[PDB]
RNA sequence: GGACAUGGGUUAGUCGAUCCUAAGAGAUAGGGAAGCUCCGUAUGAAAGUUGCACGAUUUUUCGUGCCUAUCGAAAGGGAAUCCGGUUAAUAUUCCGGAACCAGAAGGUGGAAUCACGGCAACGUAAAUGAAGUUGGAGACGUCGGCGGGAGCCCUG
RNA sequence: GAGUUCAGCGGCUGAAUCCGGUGCGCUCUCGACGGCCCUUGAAAAUCCAACGGAAG
RNA sequence: CAGAAGAAUCAUCGAAUCUUUGAACGCACUGCGCCUUUGGGUUCUACCAAAGGCAUGCCUGUUUGAGUGUCAUU
């Protein structure tokens, strides 16, 4: 078998990130929110999607016609997105729930967010894929989402989601996110490495 | 024209239009039409404009050219086995026949009597060309006997004696034996010279000495070929100038003994050659073959056969051309004999006119063998046909 | 010069295989077939298949390379690719949970017009009129079939409209000539602009799809024929001066008026002209209305067969009352009761038929197919031996290719059919 | 010009072999997709639905023994649009009586008090309206199936109708149509002979094929004359 | 005068080149180097000019199976032409006559219904052969003697 | 019928252009051997055939 | 010199033509190819000609894909 170079790079990077010792700030992203709660998170998030580019123009031209003939509204409620915008919201202590993508490509973009969210007192969760967050906000990718205000109808729903994240993500893991990650080896890998280690330690010290 | 109540054929008949069901196959036929439209290859032709195929045949005009060997009227019986070969005397009154039984029967053509019942397997038998020397050479296995029956005039026996009086030579109810010639192989076919001084013997088993030439004047035998290639099926002599014709398994070879050289090799293009016959003019040859084919060769046309004829349902056994009348016959194991008319014109422009004349039938077939040999009458269009059941049919 | 490489020209260069045609067009089989349906393309077998197949012998279908090269520059092919792009954008829209953007994508779905396909396939209107019968056969077949998940409801609606418009034209122009009844359905034969049109209409019954026919193929043929019929009907209505398309009466269609819903407002053809036929509730109105109005006869029908009936049951103006039911309790007078075969026999023969012989409960005269022509010797329902054999066994004896062998089928089949139907009259006379 | 349509280049042998292996795959998959898991929410969702039905049935029966019973018509068309797992037994029987034992089943009913109260009991599961002459004709002419000896047989010919219904003077499809649309004396017998129709929603659009829980937007309740459009989208 | 001036003169389907490869060279992949550039030639390349075939069209959005550079030889390898005549100068080229090779389709005649014969070596006018798998020619050192033929020489 | 050589005539017309014998002869090529090899003696283009049994 | 009779070996110059090469770009250095379309001739599945095309690196976009890369999907 002869894999292409880019396919070989992909799979080696997968194994390499496992064998190495991942620091606690980077290993906490290996432990994401469970599948049930993530579904409930995105149910609430999909009631606050920002309006589409067509739907916004549809609304604006509707109001433009009214003034063109002859002529006050409510504050829009939606989900907050954008790394700089969300980080500014967390430092402002305005965010109620921060949802960090688990595979942001340069990981240091989000590596401080769990600590910043815990410093400011914001309930946060790490959810799977940057594309699920992107889907909510009509983008291809969202490194992080945040909820600051919801309608009075969904105040009780958000209070249930926040408790579930607290019970299933923060109360859980917790100590597991303070431990260096990695070093995971296959079923037969330690035995092979033990033979290699004892052979090397015998006389192969140069 | 198929409907509820059509008289054309009786699909189904319906007493009324209301009772008529819905054709459940209609979608299938329409679907097949769709598939035919864009999947069935379309070939363009000349639409074969209205032209009955009866215009293809030419005019043979048999009503003019009709020397008809009509239906047989004389049946000769008494032979208990297959009549392997039969021959007619130059005078045309005597017909000598023989077969595997070893019984030689001489029949009088006009009366049908078997006057000479003396038996004396029979490979073949041929009369001498000389009327005053009616010597019949009969082949039995590897031995050929020059028999002069006493039925002829007494002086003719003496006339035949002085003709002779490799192969070894030796000199009974009228068993007048004159010369017995023995050969290493079992001779298949016999041929006689025009003057009667030469006898040609052909055997298929042998390769080096398949064919032997016997000269009665010196009373000896020899092999005409220094090196013979291929099996030999039959041999004959040219009836006009001295050429020797060898009918091999595949080819027909013409050899001039005067120069001891090859003349022409006719390619029959046939898996197996059965027998050959020569027109009296000598420039036309008729070849019977085991491939159920008759090949007409014109020596002045080409080495390839002039025409090919493939009507016989079984292997063509024997072919014979009438010495005087422009007719010839072909007998096969199918039990049917094809009688054709071949008119030969000495003019260069006029190609030979070969047309069928009759298809004789009603001959018994035994052990996949029907007609074995056919002979032409020296005077008129009369045919002697030998069957596997011992029946000799005289087709007048 | 150079040594010419074997098989670099001739049949090997003129003919192309199906697989090589696929890779040349960069098409898939489903799309290559679909463009072959719309265009006029078909397999062509060469005289020397082995030579055309580069010396191979596997059974392989062949196409003209010039036919394939003509498909390289087809604007429809780019419409097949645009549909693939749109289908993927629709998938992404729904998979991302954007219902409204999916609706917008569906509205701007790429559609293509078959204008240039018809022009390049049929240059002149008479060429279209020649191969219009196959289209009419299919549109009528599918105008009565139930809607499937394969073939849409819009396609069925268009087939009914196009079929009804064509029937309206034939009735208006009296171009119908013959109408024949068979077990398959009703064979109609009309003449338009000199050309002859023959199609088949099945009986309306609750059939079942055979489930063995590929309805994807039916989809492209329906699409091609509907475009072909639309432009043909447009010209025919312009020729008559009628505005195209005729308006559709929604209320009449909602009441199943049939042809009566479409009103053709302007922008022996009189065999039944002086007659007012009536239709009972046991007869194929979809067929009887067509023929009678085409030949001038006025039509009234039972209310349950469709609204818009100009006549009632009790109207005494009825000349004939077609009714296939063997029992009529409320028998009228002056409205002589006949069977449906009476009308169609009259159409085929161009003359009025025997109402007494076709009266209710009577025997039914045999049906004559007008399409069947009288043969050389076929039965219409309404000393020598020696010369003969010699003249018959010489071509099979001497002729080179024995092309005379065709008699073994031309004369044999005709004689066997002639002998059968000639002896049939002897059998039926003996039975009588 | 002599163009001949030779035999097709389809290779019918391998074609039907490919047909059989594809069928064998379908049976393989059908026997493979077994015993899907059920999450806790689906069980509660059923209970809330069952309690929703129980309240509805009590309110419709208690103190509400009335029906608006549409008028100016005698024939109604009833289509079972939706079904719930573990129906209450009262709903199960009424659907059985109305011959709607399977989803998308459609049945003609004589508009009267008896059918109206049954329809009110089973209202959330059936969509019903007033068929017209056009709807009745094409439904029978294209999807009519009869009860011949107790198996589902298509009404392809009038001979079977005459054989099985000759005692009531029913000989033809058109006679069946007239009886159904007029509700004659033998209307009950004709409906007994007729199988319920199967008007499954049609998914022709690519959007229809992809969206989930597609039922053509089939609403419940008395749709009046709109059922003609729904049938038109079907037949 | 091989000078100068003015004109003329080299004709090819078969002769050479053109095609193939040789030792080697050489771009491409990648890697060096501040750099002009160098190393590298199936190298950790997604290395296929329409690689090939299959399919009643497959939820009318393609599925299944198989196999996996170029330059460098006018002396090496290689489809095919001879004779007579002809010019001031050109001839296997031109003229006259006579052949040959390669490729291309149909047509005509013949042949088999996937042909026969011979113990055999093998023969014949023909006598289908996909994928896949092999075999042969090309294609192979040098020396000596013998045999055969041709031409030339000798001579009646 | 070409070519050559002789005769002529005024391009044309005549004739001949034949039969041998041969040699460690020279030149070229082919066949059948016998050695010496050693390092057992280019590659590819191209052409043909076999096994195989898909299909009709 | 001959010959011709808006001339001109004129000026100006905003429209065109611009052979083979050369950064030189289909491949080579006399040649050898491929792709699309059109056309011809005693003449058509053959041959020929013409026109327009085919270099490399990179950028934006488009379409088509690959991945035991990251996931979602009762």
């Amino acid at each position: 078998v002869k894999w292409p170079e880019y396919i070989r790079l992909q799979r080696r990077r997968k194994i390499l990130n496992l064998r190495l010792k991942v620091p606690p700030a980077i290993a906490q992203f290996q432990k994401t929110l469970d599948k049930n709660t993530a579904t409930q998170v995105f149910k609430l998030l999909n009631k606050y999607r920002p309006e589409t580019a067509a739907e916004k123009k549809q609304r604006l031209v509707a109001e433009a016609e009214a003034v063109a003939n002859g002529k006050v509204s409510k504050k829009p409620y939606n989900v907050k997105y954008g790394l700089n915008h969300v980080v500014a919201l967390i430092e402002a202590k305005k965010a109620k729930l921060v949802l960090i993508a688990s595979d942001v490509d340069p990981i240091e973009l989000v590596v401080f967010l769990p600590a910043l969210c815990k410093k400011m007192g914001v309930p946060y969760a790490i959810v799977k894929n940057k594309a699920r967050l992107g889907t909510v906000i009509h983008q291809k990718t969202a490194a992080v989402l945040a909820v600051t205000e919801v309608r009075e109808e969904d105040k009780n729903e958000l209070a249930s989601i926040v408790s579930a994240v607290d019970a299933n993500f923060s109360a859980k893991y917790d100590e597991s996110r303070r431990k260096w990650g990695g070093g995971i080896m296959g079923g037969k890998t330690q035995a092979l490495l033990a033979k290699r280690a004892k052979a090397a330690a015998a006389t192969v010290r140069l | 024209e198929e409907s509820y109540n059509p008289p054309e054929e009786y699909p189904k008949k319906y007493k009324s239009l209301r009772v008529v069901p819905a054709y459940s196959n209609l979608i299938k036929e329409k679907f097949e039409r769709c598939l035919d439209l864009y999947l069935a290859p379309r070939v363009r032709r000349t639409k074969l404009n209205i032209d009955p195929e009866s215009l293809l045949p030419k005019l043979p005009t048999p009503s003019e050219l009709r020397p008809f060997p009509t239906r047989c009227t004389n049946v000769f019986i008494g032979h208990k086995g297959r009549v392997r070969c039969l021959s007619v005397h130059v005078s045309g009154n005597w017909l000598a026949s023989g077969g595997d039984d070893g019984v030689l029967r001489i029949w009088e053509v006009m009366t049908g009597r078997c006057v000479w019942k003396c038996s004396l397997i029979i490979q073949s038998l041929a009369w001498g060309p000389l009327s005053d020397s009616p010597v019949l050479a009969v082949a039995v296995d590897e031995t050929v006997y020059f028999i002069t029956p006493p039925i002829f005039s007494d002086e003719q026996i003496e006339a035949s004696k002085e003709l002779f009086t490799s192969a070894i030579w030796r000199r009974l109810h009228g068993g007048i034996v004159h010369a017995t010639v023995s050969t290493p192989s079992s001779i298949k076919s016999l041929s006689w010279h025009r003057r009667g001084d030469y006898l040609a013997t052909s055997s298929p088993t042998s390769s080096s000495q398949a064919v032997l030439i016997h000269q009665l004047s010196r009373g000896a035998s020899q092999s005409p070929f220094s090196k013979s290639k291929g099996s030999v099926q039959a041999v004959t002599f040219h009836p006009t100038m001295p050429y020797l014709l060898v009918a091999t398994q595949r080819y027909v070879r013409i050899y001039n003994l005067v120069k001891q050289e090859l003349v022409k090799t006719l390619l029959t293009g046939v898996k197996w050659v059965s027998s050959l016959s020569v027109h009296s003019s000598g420039d036309h040859v008729i070849i019977g073959s085991y491939d159920k084919r008759l090949c007409w060769f014109d020596l002045d046309f080409s080495s390839k056969p002039y025409k090919n004829l493939r009507y016989h349902s079984r292997a063509l056994r024997d072919v014979s051309y009438h010495p005087s009348l422009p007719l010839f016959c072909s007998g096969s194991d199918d039990g049917d004999v094809q009688v054709f008319h071949g008119r030969v014109y000495s003019d260069l422009l006029a190609n030979p006119l070969i047309v069928p004349l009759k298809i004789l039938r009603n001959h018994k077939v035994v052990d996949n063998v029907g007609v074995l040999s056919t002979c032409w009458h020296p005077k008129e269009a009369w045919l002697f046909s030998a069957g596997a059941g011992g029946e000799i049919r005289m087709w007048t | 010069a150079r040594v010419k490489q074997k098989g670099k020209a001739g049949a090997a260069r003129i003919y192309i295989t199906r697989n090589q045609a696929l890779k040349k067009l960069q098409l898939t089989l489903a799309d290559f077939r679909r463009i072959c349906i719309l265009k006029g393309v078909y397999p062509r077998e060469p005289k020397n298949k082995k030579k055309a197949n580069k010396g191979s012998t596997a059974p392989v279908t062949f196409y003209y390379t010039k036919d394939i090269q003509y498909l390289l520059h087809e604007p429809i092919v780019q419409k097949f690719r645009e549909y693939k792009v749109f289908a993927r954008k629709l998938s992404k829209a729904l998979g991302k949970g954007e219902l409204e953007t999916a609706k917008r994508l569906e509205a701007r779905k790429p559609t293509y017009s078959l204008d240039h396909i018809i022009k390049e396939r049929y240059p002149t209107f008479h060429d279209a009129l020649k191969d219009i019968d196959d289209a009419l056969s299919m549109l009528f077949l599918f105008s009565t079939m139930p809607v499937t998940d394969k073939i849409g409801a819009a396609t069925v609606a268009n087939c009914e409209r196009l079929c009804a418009e064509f029937q309206h034209y034939v009735i208006r122009s009296n171009s119908l000539r013959k109408a024949f009844l068979s077990i398959k359905g009703i064979y109609y034969q009309a003449e338009i602009f000199g050309e002859q049109i023959t199609w088949i209409v099945p009986y309306k019954f609750a059939q079942s799809v055979p489930t063995d026919v590929d309805f994807r193929i039916m989809h492209t043929f329906l699409e091609f024929y509907q475009a072909l019929m639309g432009f043909v009907n447009f010209k025919l209505y312009n020729t008559l001066g009628l505005r195209y398309p005729p308006k559709i009466d929604v209320a009449k269609s909602e009441s199943a008026a049939g042809l009566a819903a479409y009103e053709l407002e302007e922008s022996n053809t009189s065999l039944f002209s002086n007659f007012t036929f009536f239709l009972s509730r046991e007869v194929p109105r979809f067929s009887l209305e067509f023929v009678i109005r085409a030949f001038g006869g006025k039509v009234g029908w039972d209310p349950i067969l469709g609204s818009g009936s100009p006549f009632s049951e009790s109207d005494p103006v009825i000349t004939h009352h077609i009714c296939d039911r063997p029992h009529i309790s409320q028998k009228y007078e002056g409205r002589i009761y006949i069977q449906p075969q009476w009308v169609y026999d009259s159409i085929n023969k161009g003359i009025l038929e025997r109402t007494d012989l076709y009266a209710c409960g009577a025997t039914l005269p045999p049906h004559l197919s007008p399409f069947v022509k009288v043969g050389e010797n076929d039965y219409d329902p309404e000393a020598e031996e020696k010369e003969e054999k010699e003249a018959k066994e010489l071509s099979k004896m001497m002729m080179s290719n024995k092309q005379r062998k065709l008699y073994s089928k031309l004369k044999n089949e005709n004689s066997k059919n002639e002998n059968y139907n000639n002896a049939l009259r002897n059998r039926k006379r003996d039975i009588e | 010009p002599e163009v001949l349509l030779k035999k097709r280049k389809v290779n019918e042998r391998t074609r039907k072999e490919r047909v059989e292996q594809a069928i064998a795959k379908k049976e393989a998959q059908k026997k493979n997709r077994k015993e899907t898991f059920k999450r806790a929410e689906t069980f509660i969702n059923n209970y809330r639905q069952r309690e929703r039905e129980r309240i509805r049935l009590n309110r419709s029966a208690k103190n509400k023994g009335d029906i608006f019973v549409p008028d100016e018509t005698k024939l109604l068309f009833v289509i079972r649009i939706a079904g719930v797992k573990n129906m209450p037994p009262k709903i199960r029987k009424v659907l059985r009586l109305l011959r709607l034992s399977r989803i998308n089943n459609a049945v003609f009913v004589r508009n009267n008090k008896a059918v109206a109260q049954m329809l009110r009991i089973v209202e959330p599961y059936v969509m019903y309206g007033i068929p017209n002459l056009h709807s009745v004709r094409e439904l029978i002419y294209k999807r009519g199936f009869g009860k011949i000896n107790g198996q589902r047989i298509a009404l392809s010919d009038n001979a079977l109708i005459e054989e099985a219904l000759g005692k009531y003077d029913v000989i033809s499809i058109e006679d069946i149509i007239h009886e159904i649309y007029n509700v004659g004396s033998h209307f009950k017998e004709v409906t007994k002979f007729l199988w319920p129709f199967t008007l499954t929603p049609v998914k022709h659009s690519l959007m229809e094929k992809k969206v989930k829980h597609f039922n053509e937007g089939r609403k419940a309740g008395y749709c009046g004359e709109e059922i003609n459009e729904l049938i038109k989208k079907q037949v």
